[PDB]
């Protein structure tokens, strides 16, 4: 066993396509459990600002009940047979995963066949649902964390549908009508956009049965989405009553595709992330980090590379007290172009192992390789093997890093979302200035 | 006195745009120029009076030291 084996030995991702275009993929190794799902391609991005939030709606609808199953009883089928159902729904992708045995996998296909194609939405269930989606809503305001992200997204993509929350605003909530809703399931979750995804022992020559015999009427064989665009710009929204302050940063990231992903996942996990509740404090070999540690300036910091279709947002997010927003941006900034001018080769070698481990570490269980299988034959349009992802990590140096950041960080203008006692952090003009070396 | 510890406010939403992608000069003669006129006629009532007096003042003093110093009574 020399790693490159196991890379090598690893079961592959069948992959089949029904005459409706749907996308049936399995990777059946071992296990008597299964996660099966099915991965529309619709999102807050393919919505208009009076359908803001349909997604969401309809998330929440679908579990509810449908014509074949009203209701509980739907629910009654998920529980009894041990099942987990669980969906979630980003700006570009909506899914609904079973977790359930590998023994009842024809039963879960039918209910997912249920799900998708046959819903309810009853009106009486439309209205306690939208209540509850703007209770919801009022308790994502209390997440900072999303609350900041969301303001990211709007101040980066603004006048684009990519500035569209996920949950809608408010207003839309309460006006969206079940019209609108049904529509949106005739529209988006249409049969070329969609991935049925198992993992688990599931065999796919009886995956690509179940599917022909339960999601066969469907629709036959327009709504493709607009290239977004960046503007640096920042919302600033200074409530001194917040006891800390989260701020995120971000520039323009590569596409989905776009092989120049591969090193800057390297170039950010140099950077790594931060907290207060993490071990070796002022050891770490991040920079930032240890600089965090040694004097207690960061309470938790992150390296994020949020990548859509056309563009994406790559920086960092980091929550701190009032007094340390400054010098956070300062050293952030110093690292980015440290990276961005001099990376040198030990910390590349560092990167390519974190890198490694993070690919490798997040493919276990399930749940989460039926979840890269069906984002990976959504986004890059088809799963990208481990080995792969080795070739590509491998001939990443330092001449690579040093260029791919150069290309992406040094003299771009960035987009800030700061939220609470964001008074210290630098205006904007400043922050652009960071971006610069005059020693370079 | 040094940012972080200035005052306290809340509820404040500032929306801002990067130097490198709005234009510098942005209506700089067609609103520029309405607004000058506008400001000019805020403060032109209380600013000219006090100097149309010197310039009153001036004129009759200079014209009054040029007769003052003539020839008349003799
Ligand atoms: C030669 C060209 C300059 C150069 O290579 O500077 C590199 C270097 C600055 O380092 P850097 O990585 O380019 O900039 C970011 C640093 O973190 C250093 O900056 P910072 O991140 O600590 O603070 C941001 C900002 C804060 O502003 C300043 O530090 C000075 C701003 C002065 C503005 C003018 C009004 C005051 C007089 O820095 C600057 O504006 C540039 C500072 C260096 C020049 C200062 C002297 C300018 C004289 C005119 O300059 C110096 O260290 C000073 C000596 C050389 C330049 C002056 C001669
Ligand atoms: C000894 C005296 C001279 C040396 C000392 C000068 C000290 C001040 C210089 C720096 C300074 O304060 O610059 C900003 C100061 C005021 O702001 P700004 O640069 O006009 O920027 C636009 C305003 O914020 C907003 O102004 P706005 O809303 O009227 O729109 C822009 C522009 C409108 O201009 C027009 O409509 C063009 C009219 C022809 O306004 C102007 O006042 C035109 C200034 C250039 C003529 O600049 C000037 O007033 C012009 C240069 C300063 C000397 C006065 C010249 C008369
Ligand atoms: C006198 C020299 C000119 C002073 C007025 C112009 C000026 O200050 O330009 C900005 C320049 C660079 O400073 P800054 O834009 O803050 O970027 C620092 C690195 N991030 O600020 C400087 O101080 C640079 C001056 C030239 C070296
Ligand atoms: C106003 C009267 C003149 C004031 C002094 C102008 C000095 C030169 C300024 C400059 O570089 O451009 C001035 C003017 C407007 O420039 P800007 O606001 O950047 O918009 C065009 C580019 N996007 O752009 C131009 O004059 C030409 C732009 C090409």
């Amino acid at each position: 066993a020399t790693y490159a084996q196991a890379l090598q030995s690893v079961p592959e991702t069948q992959v089949s396509q029904l005459d409706n275009g749907l996308r049936v993929a399995s990777e059946q190794s071992s296990q008597p459990t299964c996660t099966v799902g099915v991965w529309i391609d619709a999102g807050s991005r393919y919505e208009n600002e009076k359908n803001n939030g349909a997604g969401y709606f309809v998330e929440h609808l679908a579990f509810k009940g449908t014509k074949n199953r009203p209701g509980s009883a739907l629910e009654k089928e998920v529980e009894s047979m041990g099942a987990h159902l669980n969906a979630y729904s980003t700006r570009e992708h909506t899914a609904y995963y079973i977790k359930a045995l590998s023994k009842d996998l024809p039963k879960a296909v039918e209910l997912l066949a249920d799900i998708v194609q046959n819903c309810s939405l009853e009106d009486s269930q439309i209205e306690k649902e939208r209540d509850v989606i703007l209770q919801e809503l009022q308790e994502n305001d209390s997440s900072m964390r999303d609350v900041v992200f969301d303001y990211l997204h709007a101040t980066a993509f603004q006048g684009t549908p990519l500035a569209q929350s996920v949950e809608g605003p408010s207003e839309n909530v309460r006006k969206l009508s079940r019209a609108d809703l049904t529509e949106y399931v005739s529209q988006h979750y249409k049969a070329p956009r969609m991935v049925l995804a198992a993992a688990g022992g599931v065999e796919h020559r009886q995956l690509l049965d179940l599917a022909q015999k339960h999601f066969s009427s469907l629709s036959g064989t327009v709504p493709a989405f607009t290239p977004c665009r960046f503007t640096g710009s920042e919302i600033r929204h200074r409530d001194d009553a917040l006891p800390l302050a989260h701020v995120a940063i971000a520039v323009e990231g590569p596409g989905w595709a776009n092989p120049d992903n591969v090193p800057l996942q390297v170039a950010n996990a140099i950077i790594g992330h931060y907290d207060s509740t993490y071990g070796g404090g002022t050891h770490m070999s991040s920079t930032l980090a240890s600089v965090a540690a040694t004097r207690k300036l960061c309470q938790s910091f992150q390296t994020f590379n949020i990548c859509y279709a056309e563009t994406g947002l790559l920086g960092a997010h980091f929550v701190c007290d009032n007094m340390s927003i400054d010098d956070m941006m300062f050293f952030l900034q110093g690292q980015w172009m440290r990276l961005c001018t001099s990376a040198t080769e030990s910390e590349v070698v560092r990167g390519k192992n974190i890198l490694r481990n993070a690919l490798v570490s997040h493919l276990d269980g399930t749940t989460p390789v039926c979840e890269d299988i069906g984002r990976s034959l959504l986004t890059y349009g088809r799963r990208i093997p481990l080995a792969e992802w080795e070739s590509r990590i491998a001939e990443v140096d330092a001449s690579v890093v040093r260029e791919v950041c150069s290309k992406y960080f040094y003299d771009q203008c960035p987009a800030v979302a700061g939220l609470g006692p964001i008074e210290q952090l630098p205006d904007y003009n400043r922050i652009r200035s960071g971006m610069f070396w005059l020693r370079f | 006195r040094e940012f972080g510890h200035l005052t306290r406010m809340r509820h404040v939403i500032t929306y801002s745009l990067s130097p490198f992608e709005q234009r510098a000069f942005p209506h700089y003669f067609t609103k520029g120029i309405p607004n000058v006129l506008r400001r000019t006629r805020a403060c032109i009532l209380r600013v000219a009076p006090p100097f149309v007096v010197f310039y009153l003042v001036y004129t009759w003093g200079t014209q009054e030291f040029e007769k003052s110093k003539r020839k008349n009574p003799a």
